[PDB]
């Protein structure tokens, strides 16, 4: 998993 | 629709990767903000939701040497630590 979509996990 | 206002440490993180002005939503911080780490090439490479701030600003305004994106309640609250709301 990509940071760039832990992090859009993270907002979302 | 309530913007906010970063204090010092985090307004001059977000400034320093193009941000031009004052006051923003939660999105737009979070935008900035997701954008200076992986800018700052301070995420880990194998394992990317770990992210180092130890000699750097974002240890400055978190006060850890490192954290894990996962972590959504913990990362949110050291946040809202940073913004008048």
């Amino acid at each position: 998993t990509s940071f760039a979509e832990y992090w859009k996990l993270l907002s979302c | 629709e309530t913007l906010v206002r970063p204090k010092p440490l985090l307004l001059k993180l977000l400034k320093s990767v193009g941000a031009q002005k004052d006051t923003y939503t939660m999105k737009e911080v979070l935008f900035y903000l997701g954008q200076y780490i992986m800018t700052k090439r301070l995420y880990d490479e194998k394992q990317q939701h770990i992210v180092y701030c130890s000699n750097d600003l974002l240890g400055d305004l978190f006060g850890v040497p490192s954290f894990s994106v996962k972590e959504h309640r913990k990362i949110y609250t050291m946040i809202y630590r940073n913004l008048v709301v």
